[PDB]
């Protein structure tokens, strides 16, 4: 996994790779690593990908509670708590590492959340096997202060990186851009790998495989 | 506190339970619902209370619940006590198949819930549930069954029978024209009819009013359907056309 | 959880709850235990009759196990739970001490469950009392009788539910070592107990016997019947 | 490993307007065989199947307490459910045991009950999801099984090249794992029927 | 620590007065109104607004209880709030594990069952609340009530609170199958006009609607809108 | 109605003395204690000749130097009996030797106020036992009579009678009492007070008596043992 | 060590266990059963950890019984080998797990004749024959060999035989009796021991 | 009326009819009688027989080595405050090596009495007490009520008729201090005696002693033991 995050001048852009792994084996080439949070606030997820899903599915139902209840868009610091409460008090038996950005009355924020429950707020962060890679293109590159289309530009050229240099990662560049007054949930942003074509058919006709028995039931 | 509290679970001076014989009041005044047993199936025919022309029709019975694969039930009294019970029926059944790999006996449902509104008569302090059921189903032990459960956690096994409003005179009714081991469900569906008819005497029968289901066994399968309008309309004729007959 | 006491005392010593679990008992359908030699016999009441009854569901004879019954006379979702208790007990008992309980012994867990509901927070007492019958690993033939107070005494024969006073005073004339010779008298004593008493004879007899290793048989109709002209006919003469 | 001590295969795969699943037979506990007929394949509804490979204990019970949960599920609401919504009673359940798991690896196959539209899913042992548009694998070969599913499958197939192609990706897998064979079943899921078949298969 | 035994009990007739008496207090309430139109259902209620010193959008008795569901209720607005944050939680609670919005019959069924706790359970009074639940889901638009008893009904149209018989009657001389959901909003309106009292505002009535877009309240301007033909 | 742990203006607890009012509808027994042992005797109080007399337990050993006699509402005895039993064998675990009688005694008066509705665990004691035990045993003290009622008070007595008829019994007990009087005397005193205060006519088999001596183990008399000791009487 | 056998016919089933209790060294015991009834017409064989065998077939030896009291008709083999996993599949986890390993012999009046197969991990399955304990990895190919769903009652009997005889030849311990019995319409029969 | 069956219950007169009643069964128990010098206190105790054959009940209590009881009142709640008194001392013995001082005991009496005076369903201690004590602080006597309230005494008496035996007490206070232990003994007799009929002595069947003091483990005196202290009342 390759996730990463950058604040620009309006907003957020959250980025991910679309790998899951199994042992060395990859198992999902197309996994959405991107969460919904609320509609002003999503999540990158790295690490165990049970815990990452329902980590961020239950902390985003608890915010829909809040939020029907003061009327108003949540806040990304209430996230950020109600986060790193929960995986504090799991000891880092949770395996959630996230990367939460959104907008809210206050301005655009992005955190970085650790399995055993710290958190960094920064204007770039970067999570995963892949996040080196990632980091150093930002180290390298960022800018305070970017415009949208820059910003996208550095968020993918870092999920690349992590891409092709981390075993771990793979497939499509996601991308999530949140201002005031757009989210733009960019799956794929770039499928910067495609399988090869298939050289010979093989197209076994019927009878091919050979049957001891067979029964149909039919339905309604 | 000792002032408040009302003592739902004791005995009166007679041996009597108090709030049992007045949930059974509750009961008497509640839709009649019946239930016949035959050869080839059994059925349940309720009375329908919910008739203001703004209702909606949303579900597929008002009063006919789904226990199991094989069985259900039909409810008479407070509703949302049956929704309770009905859950739990739900529950039990599926605890058992759980357990044995197989499902449950129609009078080991029957029984399993008894206990519960048992309890709620002899420790708690709580009301009891205002709730009759009658429940129908197959299994491989006795084939096709009929139960009537109370909220004094008592039961039996019925040939025919009814709860709810006119009760008494709808059991008179069934004495006089069950035939004990020569109905089919043709002539279940005439007679329990034949009783709505007469137990609805205020006022007159439409398919609207009433509610069927039937309970068959098909190719080593159970078949639970409740019947479409237009098939009770067909009955109301059935038996209109009948009463004509009645006399030359 | 409720923890309201229930069964208090009153002025003279009285259990009030208690006495109207007797009531309760009263009102129920007449039972009948006879001892016979080698031969137990329980009979009961009724209850209602009513065509469109399926008998089965509703015999106020229950096994406990292969060597104990009983029947109840009373509340009978009180009874049901009693006997489910006193089978769960019976399988405990094989269990740890690998012996069929005595009936003695399960009367004794019955009698102290009864016991402990009229001192006990949030309950009140079971309306029921039972007779309990059957035969000890020596081959000794038993009667048990149990109350809501938990009280219990062993009988050579016994009555309980309505009409117990004068089914009683006509066992204490007729239980003698004639009645009881054969298994087929000690039967008929049981039947003529209830046939005094019982509305329209009989009909509504419900009859068990526990014969010494033999398991209960209940008789059916057609074999009561048979018994009840064999009576009949005899007083006569 | 806890996964390979019974040994097994499952996959499902993705046809036109139908959807396959297929297991392999054996139930043995570590290299003795014990019987040849056991079933890791089970109905959730006329035309939704779950499979499971993974400790046959676990199988077992993951396919019995699910369908405690499903009936439960389907008498409440009006209707059959969605496979979807299977899928997600199924991570739930598994993702509750997640500090003491079950040892099983489900894979889903089914039609929509209304809509008739094919779905494939498999999830991990503490339920994390995967829906894929082809093909999916659970068990002691999964690598064989890959490298048939990649190599044969296509789009958009029919029910007859379906079935041809399920069967030799199961066969030819299972034939490079010690712990799974012993024969294989299939069952084809079209709107109209399902159609069940044991495979002529290596018995070594 | 709680009085363990039931304040609801039945009378020698059969009754459970305290629901009786719940139902009362609703009867006593404000006005409600739901019409479940074609392409919609609306929700429309009165408020029992006094003065000019309050801030009436301080406060909601039509409320969201998820994207495609609403509430609003008759009777003790209090009871209502514990109900609203219960049918929150259970909707929740649902699509945790379903991932699935709630079906709007099953979020009634589950809120109905809370009600009939209130009804048995210990040391408690039922609830003084009947509610009248609306949402869309499989394509279609559904209204519910639910009652103190917990028992729970469809309805294509109804009133609750003051004057309710009266309403019911005017919906039922009123209401069709293929009615539109503007021409819906505008009978809602009219049926609380019936036994208003006042002179209408759009600060004093609230309205919301629910369609294929989901759940939502209307603005003071779109109510002002609606009020101008009537 | 009040609650179970009220006290009346007398200062006494209404249950409890309600309890001791239930004492008057049991059965007549009679305790002895002697230099040579002590003696218990109960009316059985039989109601039907269908019943089986030997069914009847209202004299129970609780260990081999330690016999119970008890009267009033005899189901609520069970749990008291089996608590000294229990108290007895836990003793002889605990420090290998016989517990006292008094020390029994005490073990379960310590049972007789634990009533009440908002203190206990979810269904603890709701009453009191509306029971009255005598304790009659050998320990290293020599013979010992205790009696115990519904208060949980209990005191050693050298004769004493429970029950219905228990003034009537306790005067004609004063009257025939000595402190050198033998065991057969004793035995044959309870049986002549048990014979006046008994409804019916007394014989082998309506009444129990057993002793506990300094040699000897509890015993319980036998049909054939009453009958000799009946004949003077 | 223990070996438990059961072999499935078209109206029966066989079944048959060692005789022998050890402990270390020694065999303690040489009549030894291993075998519970559960009801008329079903038998549970149960091998495995010492207390744990003992405690869990009577638990549900129990139960079973229990069932019969409460209901008047008796679990069916099926029903109560679901059972007997259902409840050994619950411990599997619990702080009292057993660790035991069994067969269930039954005879059903609709069903017919049925044997089930269950390790301590609390699998399930039904087999036409199937053996426990290490004596298994010498009979199970003698079985596989010779079986045939037909076989007579007598055959099975011989067929058996060949299985302990390959005990006593090649196995390293002294297991030098087996009870026998089968199970059909008529419920559960005695036949004599086959001893060396 | 309304307000006497729960000790949770005011009255319009700010009283509590429950902790009422429950002292009038401290009145209703025999007599009993406290008092002390600079070195000694004592305990004196009337024994009720119930019959001529009955032993008459204990009265006296054994605490600790330093402290002694007597009780009236409900026989059954003294023995459940008796061992609560023991267990207390005990603690004290296992935890800091030193005897339990009399006045904290005392406290800790009056804490736990308190408790169920305040919760509905519970009910008043039945049960009054006189406690005999040396500690460091030198001899006491104390008295705990149903109320929970304790009093530190100079003497005492509690029970049936002991409003004679507290101005006998009144009366000869002022000598108790420089007694020694037999004087002092005498004087408690002679208290308890003024509670008595007219016809009525005190015999070795129904007087009971406790004494404690500097050398002196608390000591109960019954029966036969008795006579001594009887004699010379001269
Ligand atoms: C990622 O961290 C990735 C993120 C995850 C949210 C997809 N993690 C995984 O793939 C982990 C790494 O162990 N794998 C799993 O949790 C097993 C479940 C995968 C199978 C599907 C059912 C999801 C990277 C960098 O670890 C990916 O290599
Ligand atoms: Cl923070
Ligand atoms: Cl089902
Ligand atoms: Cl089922
Ligand atoms: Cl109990
Ligand atoms: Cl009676
Ligand atoms: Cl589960
Ligand atoms: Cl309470
Ligand atoms: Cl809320
Ligand atoms: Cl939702
Ligand atoms: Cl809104
Ligand atoms: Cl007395
Ligand atoms: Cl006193
Ligand atoms: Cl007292
Ligand atoms: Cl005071
Ligand atoms: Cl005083
Ligand atoms: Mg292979
Ligand atoms: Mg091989
Ligand atoms: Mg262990």
């Amino acid at each position: 996994t390759t996730i990463a995050g950058v604040v620009y001048k309006d907003g957020i852009v959250l980025g991910a790779d679309t790998r899951a792994t199994e042992g060395m084996v990859v198992a999902d080439k197309n996994c959405s690593k991107i969460h919904f949070i609320s509609p002003n606030i999503y999540c990158c997820g790295a690490g165990t990908a049970a815990d990452t899903d329902m980590t961020t599915q239950l902390i985003s139902s608890n915010l829909e509670l809040h939020s029907l209840s003061t009327g108003r868009l949540p806040r990304v610091v209430t996230a950020n708590r109600m986060l790193k409460q929960m995986l504090f008090r799991y000891q880092g038996y949770i395996g959630a590492a996230l990367v939460l950005g959104g907008v809210d009355v206050t301005g655009p924020h992005l955190y970085s959340i650790y399995p055993h429950g710290s958190t960094d707020k920064l204007p770039y962060v970067t999570m995963g096997s892949g996040s080196l890679a990632a980091m150093a293109v930002f180290e390298d590159k960022f800018r305070p202060d970017m415009e949208e289309e820059e910003a996208k530009n550095l968020v993918s050229e870092a999920i690349a990186a992590g891409i092709f240099n981390d075993l771990g990662s793979g497939s499509n560049i996601d991308l999530c851009v949140i201002s005031k007054n757009k989210l733009d949930f960019l799956r794929p942003y770039t499928v910067p790998n495609k399988k090869g074509t298939r050289l010979g058919r093989y197209r076994c006709e019927k009878g091919t495989t050979a049957v001891l028995t067979e029964k149909i039931t039919p339905l309604e | 506190s000792r002032r408040y509290d009302s003592r739902t679970t004791i005995f009166s001076p007679e041996g009597r339970l108090y709030q049992v014989e007045y949930a059974m009041e509750a009961i008497g005044h509640a839709g009649t619902c019946l239930g016949i047993l035959a050869n080839d199936g059994v059925l349940l025919a309720a009375e329908r209370r919910n008739i203001h022309k703004l209702l909606d029709e949303v579900f597929f019975s008002e009063k006919i619940y789904k226990l199991n694969e094989d069985m259900a039930c039909s409810v008479a009294g407070i509703t949302s006590d049956a929704n309770v019970l009905t859950n739990e029926l739900r529950l039990i059944a599926q605890r058992y198949l759980l357990q044995y790999q197989e499902p449950i006996p129609c009078e080991q449902l029957v029984t399993a819930l008894c206990d519960i509104k048992q309890a709620y008569t002899q420790f708690g302090g709580k009301r009891p549930f205002g709730v009759s059921l009658l429940y129908i189903g197959w299994d491989k032990h006795y084939g096709f069954q009929l139960y009537q459960s109370d909220p004094s956690g008592n039961y039996g096994g019925w040939k025919a029978t009814c709860i709810g409003n006119n009760s008494a005179a709808a059991v008179s009714m069934l004495k006089q024209d069950y035939k004990e081991g020569e109905m089919t469900l043709k002539s279940a569906l005439a007679l329990a009819i034949k009783v709505l008819n007469k137990t609805m005497d205020v006022s007159k029968l439409s398919a609207e009013k009433v509610e069927i289901a039937t309970l068959t066994r098909e190719n080593g399968k159970t078949v639970i359907r409740v019947l479409k309008q237009k098939e009770v309309e067909q009955l109301i004729k059935k038996h209109e056309e009948e009463e004509a007959k009645a006399e030359r | 959880s409720y923890d309201r006491a229930i069964t208090v005392f009153s002025p003279d010593g009285h259990l009030f709850q208690v006495e109207y679990a007797q009531e309760a008992v009263k009102k129920g359908s007449t039972a009948v235990g006879v001892r016979g030699r080698d031969i137990v016999v329980l009979g009961v009441e009724k209850k209602s009759v009513a065509k469109l009854q399926d008998e089965r569901t509703v015999r106020k004879i229950c096994a406990l196990d292969d060597n104990v019954c009983m029947a109840f006379a009373g509340l009978t979702a009180d009874a049901r739970i009693v006997i489910n208790r006193a089978r769960v007990e019976c399988q405990s008992h094989r269990l740890t001490v690998e012996d069929p309980v005595t009936v003695e012994y399960i009367t004794r867990y019955i009698a102290s469950l009864k016991q402990r509901y009229t001192q006990s927070n949030g309950r009140r007492p079971f309306g029921i009392s039972a007779l309990i019958v059957g035969f000890d690993f020596d081959g000794t033939p038993r009667l048990y009788q149990t109350d809501p107070s938990g009280t219990y005494h062993a009988w050579k024969a016994n009555a309980i539910g309505r009409g117990a006073k004068s089914v009683r005073e006509f066992l204490e004339k007729n239980y003698t070592d004639e009645a009881i010779e054969t298994d087929d008298l000690t039967i008929k004593l049981v039947i003529k107990a209830l046939l005094e008493v019982v509305q329209s004879g009989g009909k509504n007899i419900e009859l068990a016997v526990m014969r010494r290793d033999q398991s209960l048989k209940i008789l059916n109709p057609e074999e009561i019947e048979k018994y009840v002209a064999e009576i009949e006919k005899e007083k006569e003469e | 490993s806890i996964m390979s001590y019974n040994g097994g295969a499952v996959m499902a795969m993705k046809g036109k307007n139908c959807v396959a699943i297929a297991a392999d037979r054996r139930f043995g506990i570590q290299a003795q065989m014990v019987t040849t007929d056991f079933q890791k394949i089970f109905p959730m509804g006329d035309r939704l199947y779950i499979g499971l490979a993974g400790l046959a204990t676990d199988v077992q019970t993951v396919a019995q307490r699910l369908k405690f949960r499903l009936n439960l599920y389907e008498l409440k609401e009006g209707r059959q459910i969605k496979p979807y919504t299977l899928m997600s009673m199924v991570a739930n359940l598994l993702y509750e045991k997640r500090f003491g798991p079950y040892y099983t690896e489900p894979v889903i196959a089914g039609l929509d009950p209304k809509t008739f539209k094919p779905f494939i899913c498999s999830l991990d042992l503490i339920g994390c999801p995967m829906v894929t548009d082809d093909f999916v694998v659970s068990g002691t070969c999964a690598e064989q099984m890959y490298g048939m599913c990649e190599s044969l499958w296509e789009p958009n197939m029919d029910p007859d090249h379906l079935f041809e192609t399920i069967s030799q990706a199961m066969l030819n897998a299972v034939d490079r794992d010690a712990v799974s064979g012993m024969g294989v079943i299939v069952h084809i899921i079209e709107k109209d029927k399902i159609t069940t078949r044991t495979l002529k298969a290596r018995m070594d | 620590r709680g009085y363990s035994f039931s304040l609801t009990t039945f009378s020698p007739s059969g009754k459970l007065v305290q629901i009786e008496y719940a139902l009362a207090a609703v009867a006593g309430g404000a006005p409600s109104v739901g019409i479940k139109a074609a392409n919609g259902v609306v929700l429309a209620t009165e408020k029992k607004q006094k003065s000019i010193l309050y801030d009436e959008r301080s406060v909601h008795k039509v409320e969201p209880i998820t994207k495609h569901i609403g509430l609003v209720y008759s009777g003790m607005g209090p009871d209502y709030r514990v109900l609203v944050h219960r049918a929150r939680k259970l909707a929740q609670q649902y699509y945790l594990v379903y991932q699935e919005p709630i079906p709007t019959a099953q979020l009634v069924q589950r809120v109905a069952s809370v009600m009939q706790e209130y009804t048995q359970s210990g040391g408690v009074r039922p609830f003084g609340v009947s509610l009248l639940i609306c949402g869309w889901n499989e394509g279609r638009p559904y209204l519910f009530q639910s009652d103190p008893s917990g028992a729970y009904f469809a309805w294509k149209a109804t009133a609750m609170g003051k004057n309710y018989v009266n309403g019911k009657t005017f919906l039922e001389k009123r209401y069709n199958e293929d009615l539109e959901l503007e021409d819906a909003i505008h009978t809602a309106i009219l049926t609380l006009k019936e036994s208003f009292e006042g002179q209408m505002t759009e600060d004093n009535i609230e309205v919301g609607i629910c369609n294929e877009a989901g759940f939502r309240r209307l603005t003071p301007t779109e109510v002002k809108d609606y009020l101008a033909a009537i | 109605d009040r609650g179970v742990n009220t006290f009346s203006p007398e200062g006494r607890l209404f249950q409890v003395e309600y309890a001791i009012e239930a004492i008057k509808l049991g059965s007549t027994a009679i305790g002895i204690q002697t230099s040579e042992g002590v003696c218990l005797a109960v009316e059985k109080r039989i109601t039907s000749p269908l019943m089986e007399p030997s069914s009847i337990e209202k004299i129970v050993e609780i260990d081999a130097h330690i016999g119970c006699a008890m009267s009033g509402l005899i189901a609520d005895a069970k749990t008291l009996i089996d608590k000294a039993r229990v108290e007895t064998q836990n003793h002889w675990f605990t420090y290998n030797e016989t517990m006292t009688v008094e020390s029994v005694t005490q073990a379960v008066s310590n049972l007789a106020l634990q009533f009440g509705e908002e203190d206990a665990d979810p269904g603890a004691m709701s009453r009191p036992f509306g029971v009255a035990l005598l304790f009659g045993g050998v320990d290293e003290k020599g013979p010992q009579l205790f009696h115990m009622d519904p208060s949980g008070t209990f005191v050693q007595c050298d004769a004493r009678a429970i029950g219905s008829a228990s003034e009537g019994a306790q005067s004609s007990l004063q009257e025939v009492y000595h402190k050198s009087m033998t065991l057969k005397e004793a035995i044959k005193s309870s049986l002549i007070i048990l014979k006046q205060v008994m409804e019916e006519k007394l014989n082998a088999t309506n009444i129990e008596l057993a002793t506990v001596q300094p040699g000897q183990n509890f015993h319980m008399f036998t049909k054939e043992e009453l009958e000799e000791v009946i004949k003077d009487i | 060590m223990e070996y438990l056998i059961g072999i499935q016919g078209p109206d029966y089933v066989l079944v048959a266990s060692d005789r022998v209790a050890a402990s270390n060294i020694v065999q303690m015991k040489d009549d030894h059963d291993k075998m519970f009834k559960m009801s008329e017409k079903i038998l549970l064989l149960c091998v495995g950890e010492a207390g744990d065998t003992v405690q869990f077939a009577e638990y549900i030896q129990k139960n079973v019984q229990l069932y019969k009291m409460r209901n008047g008709y008796e679990l069916s083999p099926t029903a109560a080998a679901n059972f007997t996993r259902r409840n050994l599949a619950d411990c599997l986890r619990s702080r009292t797990p057993y660790h035991v390993n069994l067969l269930l012999a039954g005879y059903d009046e609709h069903e017919g004749p049925a044997l089930y197969y269950m390790d301590y991990l609390a699998a399930l399955a039904k087999a036409p024959f199937a053996a426990h304990g290490y004596g298994a990895f010498l009979t199970l190919s003698i079985l596989d060999r010779y079986y045939t769903p037909t076989i007579s009652r007598e055959r099975a009997v011989e067929l058996l035989r060949k299985c302990l005889e390959e005990l006593q030849k090649r196995f390293i311990l002294n297991l030098p009796t087996f009870s026998v019995r089968i199970i059909d319409k008529n419920g559960i029969h005695d036949l004599d021991n086959i001893s060396f | 009326n309304q307000y006497d069956n729960d000790v949770t219950v005011w009255s319009p007169q700010g009283r509590i009819h429950q902790i009422e009643y429950a002292m009038e069964a401290v009145k209703q128990g025999s007599a009993t009688v406290g008092l002390k010098s600079k070195t000694h206190a004592v305990l004196v105790a009337l024994k009720r027989a119930q019959s001529e054959l009955a032993a008459h009940q204990k009265k006296i209590l054994h605490v600790d080595n330093h402290i002694g009881i007597s009780i009236a009142g409900l026989t059954a709640d003294a023995r459940l405050l008796c061992n609560f008194m023991r267990q207390e001392c005990l603690d004290s013995r296992f935890v800091f090596d030193r005897p339990l001082p009399v006045s904290r005991l005392v406290s800790l009496i009056g804490s736990k009495t308190q408790i169920p005076t305040q919760r509905y369903g519970r009910r008043p201690y039945g049960v009054g007490l006189l406690i005999a004590g040396y500690d460091d602080m030198g001899p006491h006597i104390f008295q705990t009520c149903p109320s929970a309230n304790y009093f530190d005494c100079r003497a005492m008496s509690i029970g049936a008729r002991s409003q004679s035996a507290r101005t006998y007490l009144e009366r000869h206070m002022s000598e108790f201090m420089e007694c020694n232990l037999n004087e002092l003994v005498k004087h408690g007799l002679r208290a308890l005696r003024e509670t008595l009929p007219a016809e009525q002595d005190l015999t070795t069947k129904n007087v009971s002693i406790g004494i404690v003091g500097k050398d002196l483990e608390f000591t109960i005196y019954d029966d036969d033991d008795v006579s001594p202290f009887l004699e010379g009342l001269e």
